[PDB]
RNA sequence: GCUAAACCUAGCCCCAAACCCACUCCACCUUACUACCAGCAACCUUAGCCAAACCAUUUACAUAAAGUAUAGGCGAUA
RNA sequence: GCUACCUAAGAACAGCUAAGAGCACACCCGUCUAUGUAGCAAAAUAGUGGGAAGAUUUAUAGGUAGAGGCGACAAACCUA
RNA sequence: CCUCCGCAUAAGCCUGCGUCAGAUCACACUGACAAUUAACAGCCCAAUAUCUACAAUCAACCAACAAGUCAUUAUUACCCUCACUGUCAACCCAACACAGGCAUGCUCAUAAGGAAAGGUUAAAAAAAGUAAAAGGAACUCGGCAAAUCUUACCCC
């Protein structure tokens, strides 16, 4: 009767393990006589690009120089895309109608 | 007495804070949260409607707002209409004559049983791993193998290779009567169906002496009764099958009714009155499809026939359609009721009696053989 | 007859009995929940 | 194929292979979102490889042959996540205003400890969800007296932990 | 103290509706009534107790066909199935309510009384002084509530203006609207009355828990009470 | 909620007492509202009304620790948020009749940005200062777009 | 608790296993009116015959499939009375389920209370054709008693529970489709069609294209290899007494538009290690590429029919028992 | 990919992409003799067996034929000095068949 | 001579001062740690042991005035 | 989650004799004896026995909680 | 030589006699590594109206009483397929590797599953059996127990 094993699928009776699962994310939904609908916009297609004449290796080599850290920031954004702004002397009000949107997300990663 | 007890129904709604009856403030509700708290007023929502359709959480609109809602009330009828006054109503619907024996030259066309035997034995005992079947299992699996023993005279009779026998075929048919409008619906049963239309049996004085006799009161039970009464209906007759179809005339409805409980199975005359019914449809279809839907008296009556249901008992049905003009010359139809073969099957041995079909009879079979032939 | 086995064991209904909502779902429950947070246990519900 | 799933097969069996230093956070930077794409690709393959080894190490009882790699290659990894999102971060910033992307606000729970609840993302107006109405965020007065109690409880510890820091540093002075 | 009543379907129906037994049981979930419970299993049949009410869009009296007269496990007054019209229901069965039998069913308070037939439904204007009823409505269009077990039956004892008098079977007089529905006649199933148990299996059965064994000491009320019968009861 | 002694002497029982108030239910016409409210009010509601005149007199005058009720304090604030705007209460074919009633009460008629707070609870006052001050937050975007220009003008005036 | 075989099977390389199962050999090939009736038979599913509810995807092949199959048996049965005597006879059945069971090889049990015990590892086969044909004379033997055939049964180098097949105990079940007091005892054609999860639209769509023949061969092997034992059994016979006469029947799989044909020769029951040292008999399975009945149907009218098929399922058909 | 919020696909929405894929996976020498053709994976709880076939099929250009994933518990007994239960972490294996009878023989490392 | 003994620093107590804590990502009120669909809601005198040698009214919850005025089965005590 | 009573929807009862019938398995209970009494056991074992198509036995989930419940009253039973 | 047990499923437990390495009645004890693969089983079912009188008992005759366990229809809506989880074991509840408890399907002497005796001696006392001359209740509170079986009569 232990409390501290971590509760699972694997631990419960049969409707109990049907139920939960881990975490999976579902890749569609269940009707009629428990027929499973695999959509294809649920799943996830992976973007692999070719790395053919692709220069870049997964470790680097150690003769390349040392250089202090530069965080980021919005400004420094801004800066190197303020040349334009300066040239007249590109921005969404809101981003509802586009794919893409930066705040409540909807790409993943 | 209203039905329906307090408790049970959606509770009212609590009653409304009292901030929105002052003209005018603006009430401080939890709606600027996203959740309830007791303190800060119940909010008022609009009515929320999701833009796009989603078909599996959709609603449908009030029956008021539907495509083809009619005000007049069709009375429709299916395999699961079970009517209280059985054969007589039916006849009243379909406008018809009852006649109490087969046809003579249905008969004659009679004029081996171990078969027959067999074939029962296998339905009620032998076709799956379990003892004792189930109606369910055996009823359509007889009539099946009988049929099978039909066609088995194809050697004999040439003719029979120009039918089949078809499963999941429907129909539709519209009329009216005193008026009020009726319609039927398809089977959850088999079709008999022939290239060549079957032959009149009653001639043209037999259908001219129907005058005289009366149709049936049988008041006051309302002819209705036990029709699924129907608004939105469609008023579309229809044959089961496109234009260009082989086979197309209606020769036999191997109608059956499987349900292992007593009160899910027919009754025999609701059965029968059901049988006929069905007739009456499939033929008043054929009548439709080929002379126009304006009502007369035929000119080629069209003639289709029904086997009833059930393992051990049997209802045998001929229906002679001669008038698309109801509301003159009436309709008749010629039963053999219930007539049987075998009265008990024995799967396990009691005890002093065998394993095996007792009471049987070959009357039936031999009738039921008549029927499937008559064309040919 | 022997009466040492009063248990008898079914996951379902200690969910029921004792699980995170039912305690919820009352005040005493909750306070329960509370207390057992203060004492600073690893298992507050079942 | 399932050949990338290995290291090159001349180095099976060496207890010492050559794979200098993890990518630096400034270098990925520097890169475009394309190029961090693909490398990332590269990266993730490679760690696939060297897992697939460290389970084969583990299986056959021997050591791994060179497992600073593996850490090298995680760090990589690491970076790059963090440059991508920085600009993702920035872009958000310059767009809308948003500290993090994920919504949330503050919410006091039944227990009366101020949670950050980060919404959940859902089809029907909260209004007429059925479940979410139960989850309930209110404390109601019951809550008060052991919010209370725990306040004393953390402030009981942070005393412990000064004073305890005071001794200590008396030891000290007292042996220099 | 989870406790929905299984009274909850707003449809009329005939078909035998399903019923969770009570226990003797409250909503709280505690023992409001002792002796109840673990009886065979039963289903409903939803008896239409306005004997008069037309069928959607007719006024007047319509007849009516008795299809057949089943037994209630509900109660002691057996019951029976009527057609009329489109709709068919269940009614409480009087002595003699054959199969295929007709039955009226009046709204009409006549200028001279009406000759009843067993089975049939009028005001308690239109019936003669003396006719034995059951099924009587405590108000106009109310719904029958009194004499409805088996074999009872209050008699018609006089009109006067427009309210008649009634004798209910515990014999104190009722005074009620001239114009309120009954049928005539004695309720189905006599010699209920004298149906031996035989056995407390058959109790059981019934849904009866046994009486507890708890000794009481009788009091007060326990002797013989002679009393008169208590001031006739008006509806006016 | 009290206690009473049995008999009213000391030695006997103490026992514990609820004494209730006798509610009524009326109507009751509002001039600076114009509505009838349905009111679960006791006699000596009534007699305080009476003493005051108007209803909506009472409303007034009545301080909010005196008042008791939350309705109460709700329906003055909307009274005084009424006497504040001007609103049209009775709207056209009654302005005159409209003024005589505001003059009517020339006492009382606070500002309308204090109207608006009477008679909160210290939660509603809170959701409200949050709804007053909650905006959707500045993109950073147009901040720097708006220093470069202020940058562009300095160097403009240099 | 034995391993629960299925005929139409989604394991890739089926066959292999469940030839070793059964010990069969697969051998590739074999040992105007009737058309027109099957091009009615065609239409009248997919065309004429009225629908009144929608028929979806998912509900193509239960549908429209499986009764135009039943159709073209019956009705061409119906045709070939008058060529061949013993279909009026014989005895048709519908969806009537095919049980065998039997034990081949040992198993030393691995771990638990009954660890390096020597557990006889048992299958158990429970097919329902879409429709078969039952007589009660034998029909004719193909190959004969104690035939060579040196092309060698399958290997399987390991336990088959990795090729995703699982255990379970119930009823122990040889069953022919109607028990042993029945005169039709012996078979010959068997129809099946595949499920939607072998539409072989499906296995394109997956990588698995080479295993759109697989099926349909596995299958054959199993359900036939079933019906055939199941005779075996009926007439005495079983691992220890095994076979004296072939046992033989046929079979003619499908999916809508492509079928192919199946004879089986049952040689063995004697499966068991026990009987199998002394054994150089082997059953034997024979069998075609599945090839399309027809190209399409534009509305109403049959596109590219192949009569080769036709022809096929009436030879099938039309072999008589001596 | 693992521990990310996935947008809501309502019903005419777009395709789901993951560019820049969290999880990452290990092939291991099967314990118990499997046939050709098989390999065997472990997946990160998380990821799905549709999931797998895609992502091999991506990344690595695998002609993925079956797979079939199962979770695999981790074993809760075992303690420490402190009598408190050390879990081995439970985690997925898959059962990868592989296309065109392509075949795999897990390679001998450390010779 | 075995079992054993022995051992200082872990930390802790009382103060003083000063008003504390709480979102890497993901998950967590449904059976918490569960990606994804149409219903309710908080406030309501403490009591009793005990003392009165029982027990029944009753019985406490900066300094000084003062244990004063008072209260009290005019007693316990307050 | 024991037991007392109930609610929902389930399951079980061989064989012989002819109905809260008889004998008699499985199942349920627990008459009398012996053993056991820090025991195999905080109420067991061996036999012997009462019941075993019913007011029977029983698996699952739900309900009634202490100023209470539940009770074919034994002031029973409500986690030794 | 036993088999009054066995194989499953359910519930419960949760890696608890698989491989290698290691230590210390006799050697299932610690560390590492491995394993259970879905078709079985769970995980369901778009609305609004509208329909559902005739048990079960081989369902057939008989026969009842306690009165019962398995159904639609109409219209509108709707092409997307097989994800997710359980799957090990000598096992649960009784503090124990406890003669106790523990649902259902097959198996009713077993094709499963097991071992009453560490060795020796053969005293008392004790426990469980088998034995019996003659007698046969003389025993004792009582034929309790045992053995063979069955007569009559009270009380309640
Ligand atoms: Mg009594
Ligand atoms: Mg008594
Ligand atoms: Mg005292
Ligand atoms: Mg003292
Ligand atoms: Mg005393
Ligand atoms: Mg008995
Ligand atoms: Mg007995
Ligand atoms: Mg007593
Ligand atoms: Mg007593
Ligand atoms: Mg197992
Ligand atoms: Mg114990
Ligand atoms: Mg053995
Ligand atoms: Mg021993
Ligand atoms: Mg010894
Ligand atoms: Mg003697
Ligand atoms: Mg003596
Ligand atoms: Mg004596
Ligand atoms: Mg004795």
């Amino acid at each position: 009767a232990d409390r501290m094993s971590k509760w699972t699928s694997k631990r419960g009776p049969r409707s109990f393990r049907g139920r939960k699962g881990r975490g999976a994310k579902g890749i569609g939904f269940l009707t009629s006589g428990w027929r499973f609908v695999q959509i294809k916009e649920m799943v996830p297609e992976f973007v692999v690009p070719d790395l053919t004449g692709f220069k870049l290796k997964p470790y680097v080599s150690y003769l390349a120089p040392e250089s202090e850290e530069t965080p980021l920031t919005a400004a420094q954004l801004f800066s190197e895309a303020v040349a334009p702004a300066i040239e007249k002397d590109g921005f969404e009000p809101t981003q509802e109608g586009k794919l893409f949107q930066l705040y409540p997300r909807n790409f993943l990663r | 007495y209203e039905w329906g007890v307090r408790s049970t129904r959606k509770s009212e709604p609590p009653p409304l804070d009292r901030v929105y009856e002052i003209p005018g403030l603006e009430p401080i509700t939890f709606a600027g949260k996203m959740h309830f708290v007791p303190w800060l007023a119940r909010p008022i929502f609009p009515p929320w409607d999701r833009g796009y359709k989603d078909p599996r959480f959709y609603r449908s609109p009030p029956l008021h707002e539907h495509p083809l809602y009619k005000d007049q009330a069709c009375y429709i009828f299916h395999h699961r209409c079970r009517l209280l006054e059985g054969v007589k109503q039916a006849l009243w619907l379909t406008k018809t004559k009852l006649i109490e024996g087969l046809p003579e030259k249905v008969l004659s066309l009679v004029d081996q049983d171990e078969c027959v035997l067999n074939v029962i034995s296998h339905a009620r005992l032998w076709q799956t791993t379990e003892e004792i079947p189930k109606r369910e299992t055996y009823c359509p699996v007889i009539v099946d193998n009988l049929i099978q023993l039909c066609k088995s005279q194809i050697l004999k009779h040439p003719s029979l290779a120009r039918r089949i026998c078809v499963q999941n075929s429907t129909f539709s048919a519209t009329w009216n009567r005193e008026s009020l409008l009726l319609q039927v619906r398809g089977s959850g049963g088999a079709r008999l169906s022939t290239k060549d239309p079957l032959p009149t049996i009653a001639s043209r004085e037999e259908i001219e002496a129907t005058k005289n006799h009366v149709l049936e009161t049988f008041y006051p039970i309302s002819p209705i009764i036990d029709l699924h009464e129907c608004n939105i209906y469609d008023v579309k007759n229809d044959t089961g099958f496109q234009e260009g179809y082989p086979y197309p005339y209606p020769h036999t409805l191997y109608l059956l009714d499987k349900a292992n409980l007593r009160p899910h199975r027919l009754q025999p005359d609701q059965l029968r009155a059901k049988m006929i019914l069905f007739a009456f449809g499939s033929a008043l279809a054929q009548a439709r499809l080929l002379y126009g839907n304006d009502a007369k008296v035929l000119e080629q009556p069209v003639v289709v026939q029904s086997v009833g249901t059930d393992g051990r008992v049997f209802h045998f049905l001929v229906f002679q359609l001669n008038t698309t003009d109801l509301d003159g010359v009436k309709n008749l139809a010629w039963v053999d009721s219930d007539q049987l073969l075998y009265q008990h099957f024995w799967c396990l041995p009691v005890i002093v009696e065998p394993v095996g079909p007792v009471g049987f009879k070959p009357e039936t079979f031999r009738k039921f053989l008549a029927l499937y032939l008559h064309g040919a | 007859k022997a009466r040492g086995n009063e248990y008898q064991p079914s996951n379902i209904k200690r969910k029921n009995k004792h699980g995170w909502v039912r305690r919820l779902s009352t005040p005493a429950g909750v306070q329960v929940i509370l207390r057992r947070m203060l004492k600073g246990r690893k298992s507050l519900s079942h | 194929g399932l050949e990338e799933f290995f290291d090159d097969p001349k180095n099976w069996g060496q207890e010492k292979v050559k794979s200098g230093a993890a990518w630096t956070c400034q270098q990925l930077r520097n890169k475009s979102n394309e190029d961090l794409h693909k490398l990332w690709y590269v990266l993730l393959k490679e760690r696939n490889m060297l897992l697939t080894l460290e389970q084969e190490a583990k299986r056959q009882r021997l050591p791994m042959p060179s497992p600073e790699r593996l850490d090298k290659v995680v760090d990589s990894m690491d970076a790059l996540d963090k440059v991508v999102q920085e600009r993702e971060d920035a872009l958000r910033l310059l767009q809308t205003g948003q500290e993090r992307a994920r919504p949330g606000a503050w919410r006091r729970d039944i227990f009366g400890r101020i949670i950050w609840h980060k919404f959940k993302q859902w089809v029907i107006p909260w209004h007429l969800n059925k479940r979410y109405n139960r989850k309930r965020f209110f404390a109601l007065p019951y809550v008060d007296h052991f919010l209370r109690l725990e306040r004393e409880k953390r402030a009981r510890i942070k005393a412990r932990k000064e004073n305890l820091e005071r001794k200590k540093a008396k030891i000290l002075l007292k042996k220099f | 103290a989870n406790f929905v009543s299984w009274k909850s379907r707003t449809k009329y129906t005939i078909t035998p509706v399903k019923m969770r037994k009570s226990g003797g049981r409250d909503h709280t979930g505690r023992i409001r009534v002792h002796g109840i419970g673990g009886g065979h299993k039963q289903r409903y049949r939803m008896i239409d107790f306005l004997r008069f009410r037309p069928e959607e869009t007719k006024s007047g009296p319509f007849e009516e066909k008795v299809i057949q007269v089943r037994y209630d496990p509900c109660r002691s007054a057996d019951i029976a199935l009527v057609a009329g019209g489109s709709r068919k229901r269940w009614i409480i069965a009087t002595e003699n309510m054959q199969a295929g039998d007709t039955i009226l069913n009046s709204n009409h308070i006549g200028r001279m009384a009406v000759a009843a037939r067993e089975g049939d439904a009028h005001p308690l204007g239109a019936l003669p002084v003396g006719t034995l009823i059951n099924n009587v409505e405590s108000e106009p269009g109310r719904g029958a509530q009194y004499i409805r077990a088996a074999g009872t039956c209050g008699v018609l004892l006089r009109k006067v203006n427009g309210t008649a008098i009634i004798q209910l079977p515990s014999k104190r007089q009722m005074q009620v609207l001239e114009t309120c529905v009954a049928t005539v006649g004695r309720v189905s199933n006599v010699d209920h009355n004298k149906r031996v148990i035989g056995k407390a299996g058959r109790n059981r059965w019934l849904g009866k828990r046994p009486n507890s064994g708890r000794w009481h000491r009788k009091g007060g009320w326990a002797g013989r009470k002679i009393r008169p019968l208590p001031p006739m009861k008006s509806y006016v | 909620l009290g206690q009473i002694y049995a008999n009213n002497d000391k030695l006997s029982k103490r026992l514990k007492k609820v004494w209730k108030p006798q509610l009524f239910e009326r109507e009751f016409y509002s001039e600076i509202l114009d509505k009838k409210f349905t009111v679960t009010v006791t006699m000596r509601t009534l007699d305080l009304i009476d003493e005051a005149y108007g209803l909506d007199f009472y409303i007034l005058k009545a301080s909010g620790e005196d008042l008791c009720s939350k309705f109460g304090m709700d329906l003055k604030r909307g009274m005084l948020l009424r006497l504040a705007r001007q609103d049209p209460q009775l709207h056209p074919e009654d302005p005159e009749r409209r003024a005589a009633i505001y003059d009517k009460y020339k006492e009382f008629a606070i500002p309308e940005e204090e109207a608006e707070w009477v008679g909160l609870t210290l939660e509603e006052a809170i959701e409200k200062q949050r709804l007053l001050e909650e905006k959707d937050p500045v993109p950073l975007f147009k901040i720097y777009v708006a220093e470069l220009i202020q940058q562009l003008q300095q160097q403009a005036l240099s | 608790m034995k391993y629960m075989v299925y005929p139409q099977t989604f394991a890739l390389n089926a066959d292999r296993w469940y030839q070793y199962f059964t010990k069969t050999v697969f051998l590739s090939g074999l040992p105007a009116a009737l058309r027109a009736v099957a091009c009615d038979c065609l239409l009248q599913e997919h065309f004429y015959l009225r629908r009144r509810r929608r028929v979806h995807r998912y509900e193509e092949s239960e549908v429209i499939s499986l009764p135009f199959l039943d159709q073209l048996v019956s009705t061409l049965v119906g045709l070939l009375s008058p060529h061949n005597p013993a279909l009026a006879a014989a005895a048709l059945d519908y969806r009537c389920p095919v049980h065998f069971y039997w034990v081949r090889g040992e198993e030393i049990i691995p771990r638990g209370h009954r660890r390096g015990r020597i557990d006889d590892l048992r299958y158990q086969i429970d097919d329902k054709p879409n429709n078969q044909i039952r007589i009660s004379k034998q029909l004719a033997e193909f190959v004969p008693l104690d035939y060579s055939v040196p092309i060698e049964i399958p290997t399987i180098k390991c336990k088959p529970d990795k090729l995703p097949l699982f255990k379970r105990q119930y009823e122990n079940h040889i069953f022919v489709g109607s028990k042993t007091a029945d005169p039709c005892c012996y078979g010959h054609t068997q129809f099946h069609l595949l499920p939607d999860k072998l539409r072989r639209e499906r296995l394109l769509r997956q990588n698995c294209a080479d295993q759109i023949e697989v099926v349909f061969r596995a299958n054959a092997i199993a359900s036939l290899f079933a019906w055939t034992g199941a005779q075996a059994m009926y007439q005495g016979f079983w691992s220890e007494a095994d076979v004296t006469r072939p046992f033989v029947s046929q079979a003619v799989i499908t999916d809508g538009k492509y079928f192919s044909f199946f004879c089986y020769q049952l040689n063995t029951l004697a499966l068991t290690t026990q009987a199998d040292q002394n054994n150089p008999r082997k059953n034997i399975c024979w069998g075609t590429q599945s090839k399309p009945l027809y190209e399409t149907i534009e509305d109403n009218d049959v596109k590219g029919f192949n009569d080769d098929v036709l022809l096929q399922i009436v030879h099938f058909l039309l072999n008589r028992p001596k | 990919a693992r521990n990310v919020v996935y947008p809501l696909y309502r019903l005419g929405g777009p395709q789901l992409r993951v560019f820049r894929t969290n999880f990452f996976i290990q092939l291991v020498r099967p314990g118990v003799a499997q046939p050709e053709d098989t390999v065997q994976f472990r997946i990160p709880m998380e990821m799905t067996r549709v999931d797998l076939r895609n992502y091999l099929e991506g990344i690595y250009n695998v002609p993925v034929a079956a797979v079939r994933t199962r979770v695999q518990h981790g074993s809760n007994k075992r303690r420490d000095h402190r009598n408190v239960r050390i879990k081995k972490p439970d985690y997925k294996v898959a059962y990868v068949q592989l296309a065109h009878g392509q075949t795999f023989t897990f390679p001998d490392l450390f010779p």
